C-alpha cells in the first residue's frame, strides 16, 4: 500500500495566520500518464468530507482562494493564507494514483484562543439511578483552552482505576475552548460504603492542581 | 491409391469455396498454396503445406469474424515497430531494456493493433477482451491474458492514453498447449511494458476440429468452409 | 446541483449481511466512476471500492475483498454495494462518492451509518445531574442529563424542545464493553433562574422508537 504521512498531527493557529500542512507519500505518486493524483479534503465536525484540491494544486471550485495546494513526486503541502474560523476541522490528502486509494491519517486544525482554566463542577448519582443498583458520578471541565487536562477520581482518597470513562467536545465554533465529562460509575453497595468523593483537575490554565469533591452524606 | 494432385481435383468445389469468402489477400495466398499441393512430388511436401493453409485460412476468417483487417505475414508489424510508431517518446528506452533480449523487438503477433488515435486501429481494447473473456467464461474456450500494469497504479478519467492490443490465433489440436507457451513468450515484454508505463493487453486463444461448430473464434460459417475443404485434404492425404 | 444520497444503514449481526444504494443526481451519472468510503467512528477515513462508469473495472480495498460486492444501475442511477460476512470492524459511517471527471472524491453523499454488533436495540435510561452548589460558579449554575445504555448509536438530546441552545454541550458518545453506548449533556444557564425556570432534556433515540422528556430540578 502506499502509505500518506501527514505532519503536524493537530495545528493550533491563530485566525488572520497562514497554515501549512504535510503530506509525504512511501513512494511517488506520479502517474504514467503524467498526471499527480495527490488530493486534499476538508472534514468539519459532523459534517460529510468537502475536497479542497485535486491533482496538487487545482483548487476545487467553489473553494475559497485561501486555499493551496503544491509539491511533486512524494512531498506535498496544502496552505491556508488567512486561516478563518470555519476552517476549523480535520483536513486529509488521499491519493488516487495507485490501488488501494489511501488516505493520510489527518491533520486537526484548531483555532487559537487565550488559555481558559475550566470551570470544574461534580454531579452526585440521581437517587433513580442508584434505585437500579448502578451509581454514576459526573465531573465536568467547562469552557477550556488549551486542550490538554488530566482528570482523575479519589474515592476516601484513594486513586480509582478500571472504573471511569471520559468523553471530550470537539473544539466550540463560537468560543474555540472545549468541555469535558470524566464519569465513574460504582455499584450501589461499593458507592454507600464511602464518604468523600473527589474530583481532580490539572490544567496549565489552573494555579496547582483543583479537587472538587462531596460528602455523599450531604 | 490417389495421388494427390488427384486428391485435390476431388475437393475442388469445397475448396472453391474456401477461396472465395477469404479475404482477398489471404485467397490468394491460400490459392497459391493450393496449387503446391497439386503439384507436390512428395507427401511431406504436401502435409507441410496443407498445413500452411490450416492456419492462414483460419486467420483469414479471424480476421473477417471479428472485423479486423487480415495481414499478410510479411506485412506484419513487429513490437519494435508498434513502440517505434505509437510510443515514440519511448523507443530509445524501449531498445535500452531490450538489450539482453533483443527478440522481443521482432515478436510478431498475428495481430498488433492499438486504441483508435503498419498497427491496425480498433475502436475499443477493453472490449475485444471482454468480448474474449466472455467466450471463453461460457463455452470453456481456453484462453490466455494478461495486462501490462506499471506498479500497482489504477486506471484514471481525467485523461487518454494509447494503450496496444497483441492478439494470437490459431488452428491446432493441442489448444490448451498454444495458449500457454504464447501466454508464456509474451509474458517477458508484458513485464517490460510494465516497466516502461506503456498498458498493452495480450490475448491467445485457439480452435481445433473437435470443437463444437457454434463454439469457436470465428463463425460457424466459416467453421463449415474449413471443416469441408482443409479437413478433407487432412483425412485423404492419410489415407492414400 | 450534483447530489448523492446513501440509504441502507442499520444494524447488523455479526456474520450478517446488508447491501447499501446511493441515489444519483444533477448529472450524468452512467459517464463517471463511483466509489464508497467509510469512517469508523472517532477515526479517519477509509477507501472500500470503485466501480468504472461500464463496471468493467472494479478495485476492493484488501479488507473487503471476498465480502463487499460493489456494482451499479446506470438507468436507474443508482450505485449499490452488498457486504457480507460483516465484522464489528465494518462499523462506519459508509459515503459514495465520485469524482465527476477523476478518481479524486469531488462529490461526497451524507453517509448512511451501519452497526456490526449482536447488542440489541435498547433506549437509554435517562438520569438528572442536578444543580446544586458544587456546580455553580459566580452567577451560573450547570446541570445535565447522563444519558446511559442506549443501542444503537444514533441519539439526540435537545434542551426545552430546542428553545435552549446557549451553554449546551452534548458530549460524544463512548462504547461501554458491555456493547451498549452512554453520553451525558450539560447546559450552564444562569442560577438566578433556577427555581423559576424549568429544564427538561429531551432524548430522542430512534433506533428503538423511544423517547424520554426528564425534567432536572435542584435536588
Ligand atoms: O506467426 C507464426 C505462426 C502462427 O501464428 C501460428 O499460429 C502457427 C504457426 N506459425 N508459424 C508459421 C505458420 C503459419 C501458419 C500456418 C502454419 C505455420 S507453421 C510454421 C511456419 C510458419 C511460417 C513460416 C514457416 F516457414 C513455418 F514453418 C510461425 C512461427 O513463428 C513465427 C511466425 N509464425
Ligand atoms: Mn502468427
Ligand atoms: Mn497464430
Amino acid at each position: 500500500q502506499i502509505v500518506l504521512s501527514q505532519s503536524p498531527l493537530s495545528l493550533p493557529v491563530s485566525l488572520g495566520d497562514q497554515a501549512s500542512i504535510s503530506c509525504r507519500s512511501s513512494q511517488s505518486l506520479l502517474h504514467s500518464n503524467g498526471n499527480t493524483y495527490l488530493h486534499w479534503y476538508l472534514q468539519k465536525p459532523g459534517q460529510s468530507p468537502k475536497l479542497l484540491i485535486y491533482k496538487v494544486s487545482n483548487r476545487f471550485s467553489g473553494v475559497p482562494d485561501r486555499f493551496s495546494g503544491s509539491g511533486s513526486g512524494t512531498d506535498f503541502t496544502l496552505k491556508i493564507s488567512r486561516v478563518e474560523a470555519e476552517d476549523l476541522g480535520v483536513y486529509f490528502c488521499s491519493q488516487s494514483t495507485h490501488v488501494p486509494y489511501t488516505f493520510g491519517g489527518g491533520t486537526k486544525l484548531e483555532i487559537k484562543r487565550t488559555v481558559a482554566a475550566p470551570s470544574v463542577f461534580i454531579f452526585p448519582p440521581s437517587d433513580e439511578q442508584l434505585k437500579s443498583g448502578t451509581a454514576s458520578v459526573v465531573c465536568l471541565l467547562n469552557n477550556f483552552y488549551p486542550r490538554e487536562a488530566k482528570v482523575q477520581w479519589k474515592v476516601d482518597n484513594a486513586l480509582q482505576s478500571g472504573n471511569s470513562q471520559e468523553s471530550v467536545t470537539e473544539q466550540d465554533s463560537k468560543d474555540s475552548t472545549y468541555s469535558l465529562s470524566s464519569t465513574l460509575t460504582l455499584s450501589k453497595a461499593d458507592y454507600e460504603k464511602h464518604k468523600v468523593y473527589a474530583c481532580e483537575v490539572t490544567h496549565q490554565g489552573l494555579s496547582s492542581p483543583v479537587t472538587k469533591s462531596f460528602n455523599r452524606g450531604e | 491409391k490417389k495421388p494427390i494432385a488427384l486428391i485435390c481435383a476431388e475437393l475442388y468445389k469445397p475448396f472453391q469455396d474456401l477461396f472465395a469468402a477469404l479475404p482477398k489477400d489471404c485467397s490468394e495466398e491460400c490459392q497459391t498454396l493450393f496449387e503446391d499441393i497439386r503439384n507436390s512430388e512428395s507427401h511431406a511436401s504436401a502435409w507441410s503445406s496443407a498445413l500452411r493453409i490450416k492456419g492462414v485460412a483460419y486467420e483469414g476468417f479471424f480476421s473477417l469474424t471479428n472485423s479486423w483487417r487480415y495481414i499478410p505475414e510479411d506485412l506484419k508489424p513487429t513490437l519494435g515497430m508498434a513502440i517505434q510508431t505509437v510510443f515514440p517518446d519511448k523507443f530509445e528506452k524501449f531498445l535500452e531494456r531490450t538489450h539482453l533480449h533483443p527478440e522481443y523487438r521482432d515478436f510478431t503477433p498475428d495481430y498488433l493493433m492499438c486504441r483508435s488515435r503498419a498497427v491496425q486501429e480498433v475502436s475499443s481494447v477493453s472490449a475485444v477482451v471482454d468480448r474474449f473473456k466472455s467466450k471463453s467464461s461460457e463455452k470453456g474456450r481456453p484462453i490466455r491474458q494478461e495486462e501490462s500494469r506499471p506498479k500497482t497504479e489504477s486506471m484514471q478519467e481525467d485523461i487518454e492514453v494509447d494503450e496496444l492490443l497483441i492478439v494470437e490465433v490459431g488452428y491446432q489440436t493441442d489448444i490448451e498447449g498454444k495458449v500457454i507457451s504464447d501466454i508464456e513468450k509474451w509474458k517477458g515484454v508484458v513485464n517490460l511494458m510494465s516497466h516502461l508505463g506503456i498498458k498493452v493487453n495480450v490475448l491467445t486463444c485457439a480452435d481445433n476440429s473437435q470443437t463444437p461448430r457454434t463454439d469457436w473464434w470465428i463463425d460457424e460459417k466459416y467453421v463449415r468452409l474449413l471443416l469441408n475443404s482443409i479437413s478433407y485434404l487432412f483425412k485423404e492425404l492419410l489415407e492414400n | 446541483e450534483v447530489k448523492l444520497e446513501e440509504s441502507g444503514g442499520g444494524l447488523v449481526r455479526p456474520g450478517g449481511s446488508r447491501k447499501l444504494s446511493c441515489a444519483a443526481s444533477g448529472f450524468t451519472f452512467s459517464s463517471y466512476g463511483m466509489q464508497w468510503v467509510r469512517q469508523a467512528p472517532e477515526k479517519g477515513l477509509e477507501w472500500v471500492a470503485y466501480i468504472s462508469s461500464g463496471s468493467r473495472t472494479i478495485y476492493y480495498a484488501d479488507t473487503v475483498k471476498g465480502r463487499f460486492t460493489i456494482s451499479r444501475d446506470n438507468p436507474k442511477n443508482t450505485l449499490f454495494l452488498q457486504m457480507t460476512s460483516l465484522r464489528s470492524e465494518d462499523t462506519a459511517m459508509y459515503y459514495c462518492a465520485t469524482g465527476y471527471g477523476g478518481t479524486w472524491f469531488a462529490y461526497w453523499g451524507q453517509g448512511t451509518l451501519v452497526t456490526v454488533s449482536a447488542a440489541s436495540t435498547k433506549g437509554p435510561s435517562v438520569f438528572p445531574l442536578a444543580p446544586s452548589s458544587k456546580s455553580t460558579s459566580g452567577g451560573t449554575a450547570a446541570l445535565g442529563c447522563l444519558v446511559k445504555d442506549y443501542f444503537p448509536e444514533p441519539v439526540t438530546v435537545s434542551w426545552n424542545s430546542g428553545a435552549l441552545t446557549s451553554g449546551v454541550h452534548t458530549f460524544p458518545a463512548v462504547l461501554q464493553s458491555s456493547g451498549l453506548y452512554s453520553l451525558s449533556s450539560v447546559v450552564t444557564v444562569p442560577s438566578s433562574s433556577l427555581g423559576t425556570q424549568t429544564y427538561i432534556c429531551n432524548v430522542n433515540h430512534k433506533p428503538s422508537n423511544t423517547k424520554v422528556d426528564k425534567k432536572v430540578e435542584p435536588k
